[PDB]
Parts: C-alpha cells; structure tokens; sequence
C-alpha cells in the first residue's frame, strides 16, 4: 500500500495472507485474501495461476505481521483451490480475477472465531456502494513500486470509488475496464494498492454491513495520476460464489 | 464467539 497506516490484525480480522513454500526451505509471501465463512477463503485467480499446486500454499489468519508470528494466529493448508474459467489477462487487465481456497487445520478443522479473525460479509446480488463511498483496503504489499521487499507490519488506507464514466476515459483506462470491476483512488493520487496486495479486500458499508465490495486485481503502476487501482467486483461473481460454497 | 460478519 503506497500511503496508509501501519495497522493490526485487529482492524482487519478477516484479511488472510498466503504464503508458498519452496523445496528448499523458504516460505514467500503470496497474495492476500479474506475469510467468507468458516472453510472458505476468496482471493484473485492471478496469485495462483502461474503454480496452481494447492499443496505448496499455507495460508495464514490473524496475522499482523509477515515473517514473524502473532499470537493467536491459525496456519491451514488449501484443502481445494478454485480459480475462475474464463480467466483472461491482456496488456493491463485480469477478467474474472476471482479465486476460492477451502482451508483445512492439520486437525481438521476450519477457522475459529477470535478478535483476530472474522468474516467479511457478502454483498446481495449486483449491489455496490456509490461512486464517492470511502473504502479502504489492507495488504502487505509494496509502499513505493521501487522497492523489492514487502512491509513487515500490515497496512491499510482508505481509497474511494469511482464511477466507469470516469475510469473509462482514454486518458484512464479506455474499455480495459468492464463491468465486472470497480476502480477505486485517491481523489489526490497519494494513496493506493500495488504488486503484493492482489486478492486482498476493498471494504465499504453497504447498508449497514461492513461488505467485500471489490479485490485488489491491477492498476498501472502504483498512486499514479490518472491510474486508479482496479479491483473485480464481487456483486457480480455471487452465483460463481454460491455454485461453489 | 461466534462469526459475525464485518465485525470487528
Ligand atoms: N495501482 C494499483 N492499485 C495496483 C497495481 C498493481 C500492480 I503494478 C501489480 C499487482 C496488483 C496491483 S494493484
């Protein structure tokens, strides 16, 4: 997150931080993601693609920090990983960058309740918050797009939406955008997602609920001019969602 | 205690 706040777990206990292994000792930071309901998790099918071998991901939750451990935290292992069929990726943007983790404890058992961990809500069917809301996303990813390291501490900001009209204009990002996305940024281009934050959440109020509106997906650089960060929109993929959990 | 969603 280029801006923010260094935060806690406390403040986003449903944010889940998958890790891959390597056969030779090292465990890298991945994507982040969010907790749906007990077993399930929901991320961005482009964190996966490249090494869709479920059995090299650990995923972790009530997690404040990335290489060292928070107390209470729980460690699972990606029972069935779900990435999107019609996936696609072109010059810019992922279509369909949506993913599902069934996770498992090595004890056979799904998320427990804690101050630490929670989940997020759904929306209803193609309802989303208007162009304006404040939102606000969380992730371990880049603060400058320069640096090659990942925070230690979590992150998080607050962005605002904004309509199509205005993310689709040529000086933006023409039709890269479709309806399935939402674009979100800093009215002053200070604050954004960037590499590392993929699959995390974009969480607004909608009606009353603390909802996962959007997921971290793409975006030209990082806080640029004119380059809103572009997220998939989740009140377009529930029936996917549902056919699956 | 038990999930409640969006609750922190
Ligand atoms: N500007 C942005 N919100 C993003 C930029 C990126 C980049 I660069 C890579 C992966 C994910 C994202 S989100």
């Amino acid at each position: 997150i280029i801006g923010g706040e260094f935060t806690t777990i406390e403040n986003q206990p449903w944010f889940a931080a998958i890790y891959r292994r390597h056969r030779g000792g090292s465990v890298t930071y991945v994507c982040g993601g969010s907790l749906m309901s007990p077993c399930w998790v929901i991320s961005a099918t482009h964190c996966f693609i490249d090494y869709p071998k479920k059995e090299d991901y650990i995923v972790y939750l009530g997690r404040s920090r990335l290489n060292s451990n928070t107390q209470g935290e729980m460690k699972f292992e990606v029972e069935n990983l779900i990435l999107h069929k019609d996936y696609s990726a072109d010059t810019l943007a992922h279509h369909n960058d949506i993913a599902l983790l069934k996770i498992r404890s090595k004890e056979g058992r799904c998320a427990q309740p804690s101050r630490t961990i929670q989940t997020i809500c759904l929306p209803s069917m193609y309802n989303d918050p208007q162009f304006g809301t404040s939102c606000e996303i969380t992730g371990f990813g880049k603060e400058a797009s320069t640096d090659y390291l990942y925070p230690e501490q979590l992150k998080m900001t607050v962005v605002k939406l904004i309509s199509h009209r205005e993310c689709q204009q040529p000086h933006y990002y023409g039709s890269e955008v479709t309806t399935k996305m939402l674009c979100a940024a800093d009215p002053q281009w200070k604050t954004d997602a960037c590499q590392g934050d993929s699959g995390g959440p974009l969480v607004c109020s909608l009606q009353g609920r603390m909802t996962l509106t959007g997921i971290v997906s793409w975006g030209r650089g990082c806080a640029l001019k004119d380059k809103p960060g572009v997220y998939t929109r989740v009140s377009h993929f529930l029936p996917w969602i549902r056919s699956h959990t | 205690l038990k999930f409640q969603c969006g609750q922190k």
